[PDB]
Order: C-alpha cells, then structure tokens, then sequence
C-alpha cells in the first residue's frame, strides 16, 4: 500500500497540475503522457492477476 | 562519467549479492544436516 | 502452509534492505552532488525549467 | 532567474541528512532482525532433529 | 489525498511566485524611468532655452 | 567572411547570426523535451521491477 | 514510543529553522542596501508615498 | 537550507555595485570642479 | 612540467583509500568464509554414523 494505483493516481494528478501553471510547455506535456502510460500500465497489470 | 556508468554495468554482469547466497547458504547446511540425520536414524535401526 | 523452510521471512527481510538501500543511495547522491535534480530521473519539466 | 534556477536545481542539505539517518537506522536494524531471522531456520533444525 | 493536495499547492505557490517577483522589478525600474522623465520634461518649461536645446 | 567596409554584407551576416540565435532556442527546447521523455521512462522502470520482485 | 520511519521531532525541528532563515535573510537585506523599503513585499501603501 | 548559491551574496553585490557608482561619480565631479563632465551628466546643459 | 609530471607519479588519495577498505572488508569475509570452510570438512566428519 505505496506503490499501488493510487500512489501514481495522486502523481499523476500532480503532474497534470504541474501541467496548468506552464500551459506552453512542450516538456511538461510529454511528462503528463508519461505519467498516463505508467497508470494505465498498473490498471492492467493488477487486472492480469485477477 | 562514461567509466562509472559502464563499471556499474560491468558489476550487475558478474557480480552477486552476499545477502542473497549467505540467507541460501546457512538454510541449505541445515538441510544437509537433517538429510543426514535420516542416514543416522535409519542405520541405528539396521542392527535390529 | 508455513515458511520455516523458505523463510520467506528471510526474503522478506532482504527487500526491505534493498528498499532502504536505494533510499540511502539517493541521499548520498543528492547531498555529494548538491543538486537535488541530478539526471531526468529526478524530473522531467524540472530539467527543462 | 538565479533564486528561480536555485529553487528549482538544488537540495537542502538538511532534508537529504534525516534521510541519511533514517536509512542508516534501518539498514543496521534490518541486517539485525535479517540475522536472527536467518536464525529461525536453526530455531527449527534444533526443533527438528 | 490530502497531503498530495499540499504539494499539488506547493507547486502552484512556487510558479506563482517565480512570476510575480520578476514583474515587480521590472515595474521598479519602469517606476525610476517615468521619475526621470517628470524630471527631464520640467525642464522644457524653462523659457530661456533655444530650439536646439 | 570579412565585412569591415562594405555594408550589405555587414547586414547579411547580422541577419544569419539573428537566425542561429532563434535555431538555438528552438533545437535547445527540442533536445529538452527528449530529455524529459527519456527521465520519464527512467523513473517508470525503477515502479516496474519492484511490482515484479 | 520510538517510530524510526518518522523522526517527527526532526521535521518539527526543519520548519523553526526555515522560519529563522526568512529573518535572518530580511535582515540582511535591509542592512545591505540601505533601505527599509527594497522590494514591494516590505510596505505596499509606503512604497507608493 | 541550500549549499551551493549563497543568493544574498549575490544581492549585496549588486547594492555594493550601487554605492561604487555613486562614490565614483562624486569623486569625478569633486576632482574635476565641474558638475557637468561628460554629455551623461547634463547633455543639453552641456551644450548651453 | 611539474603539474605534468605529477599526473604520471601520483597515487589518487581517495581511489586508494577506498580500495583498501574494500580489501580488508573481502579478507574479513575471506577468512571468516575459510572457518566455515574448514568446518565443513569438520561438520561432515564429525557427523560420523
């Protein structure tokens, strides 16, 4: 119960806020993507198991 | 920088971990141990 | 249906360590380096800012 | 631009410290408790034989 | 929750201010340069000047 | 290329240093956003072998 | 009880030394420069008169 | 707290840079009698 | 030529340092392994039924 999916919920929440302050930003952009890839990865892997 | 990144790579190739193969070590002596035991109990028996 | 064998308690131990270890590796390095942003790892839009 | 770059970049040296602390004490505390644990195992071969 | 909230506000605060500092310098130093210029224009009122000057 | 005395050239080889400076922004932001990409995966790998061990 | 995750008395500590640190810088600021007034963050309504 | 960029360092340099003009500028002016010295001074007064 | 010269003379101070304490770490190791060592032979012996 820290790495599980809530724990990268909340970061990439905290990205996508980083995100709003710096709307141009192409860096910030590709990081929220990133950010989305990595929670939907944990979504499927606990759905594998299951 | 080059060297360090590629002696940490060389390490991860042939190194090993001690804690790893001392916790596999002193369980498997043990083992042996009992293993050995049988030979003990079963050869106590064979005088009948 | 026990690990007296495995252990398990033992293994289970180890990657305790490993999680500490890779915690004490990170502090080393920020505080050697000064930097608390040292490689990409540390942040993506950090490096770019 | 410097204060900006600054709070951006770099670490405070106080924060990583505790953690250095923090890591240190558990690593120590973890080999202990990783030792007796090793242990159990001889607990349960002189419970064995 | 909760405290991924805060940070989510650390972050805000830390931008926020990133802006707002630099726009108050460059405001002071617009504030010096509007002075001079009150300063150079009461000197145009002075009557004995020619055109040049 | 020499310039001293001529004009045109003085100009030219102005307008090409304004272009460099404008290239280095954009090639400067380019390599930063790879850069992010690439700490992006970084970090997902360290998540990844720990939900594997 | 001793929580060896948490010194909780350490960050306790952190946060009286970031408040010391903001006087400590106002007040060398304010020494240097000559000034009771540098920047609008010391008196808006003065700033102006 | 930060180690490696003393910012209020920084800051008094640039206030000691303030008074360095101020005193070169009275020292010229003392020096040389006049308050008018180069065009930076009073252009159009210098022109008078 | 001195600064030259010493590039090709010297010993790095902390390379070295390092290395000896890695080295007296592996002997500790090394002969503490050796006693268990010899014991097996000991151990498999003294087993003997």
């Amino acid at each position: 119960k820290s790495s599980s999916l809530s724990g990268s919920l909340q970061s990439f929440f905290t990205s996508l806020q980083t995100l709003v302050s710096n709307a141009e930003d192409p860096a910030a952009r590709q990081a929220l993507i990133g950010k989305a890839e990595g929670l939907v990865n944990q979504f499927k892997t606990t759905d594998q198991y299951l | 920088d080059r060297a360090l990144g590629q002696k940490l790579q060389m390490s991860n190739l042939v190194d090993v971990d001690w804690n790893s193969v001392i916790s596999s070590y002193v369980m498997q002596q043990a083992a042996l141990q009992a293993s050995y035991k049988t030979f003990t109990d079963m050869q106590g028996m064979s005088l009948f | 249906a026990q690990v007296i064998n495995t252990n398990s308690l033992s293994l289970l131990t180890q990657n305790n360590l490993n999680k500490s270890q890779s915690a004490l590796g990170t502090a080393i390095e920020r505080l050697s380096s000064g930097l608390r942003i040292n490689s990409a790892k540390d942040d993506a839009a950090g490096q770019a800012i | 631009l410097t204060s900006a770059r600054s709070r951006i970049e770099d670490s405070d040296y106080a924060t990583e410290v505790s953690n250095m602390s923090r890591a240190q004490i558990l690593q120590q505390a973890g080999t202990s408790v990783l030792a007796q644990a090793n242990q159990v195992p001889q607990n349960v071969l002189s419970l064995l034989r | 929750q909760a405290q991924a909230q805060n940070s989510q506000y650390a972050l805000a605060r830390t931008f926020a201010t990133q802006k707002v500092s630099l726009e108050e310098s460059v405001l002071s130093q617009v504030t010096t340069a509007i002075q001079t210029a009150q300063e150079k224009i009461v000197y145009a009122g002075n009557g004995t000047l020619s055109d040049d000057d | 290329t020499p310039v001293e005395g001529n004009n045109v050239e003085k100009e030219k080889a102005a307008a090409a240093i304004d272009k460099t400076n404008r290239g280095l922004k954009n090639s400067l932001n380019n390599v930063l956003t790879v850069r992010a990409e690439l700490g992006t995966q970084l970090s997902e790998l360290s998540t990844l072998d720990s939900l594997g061990s």
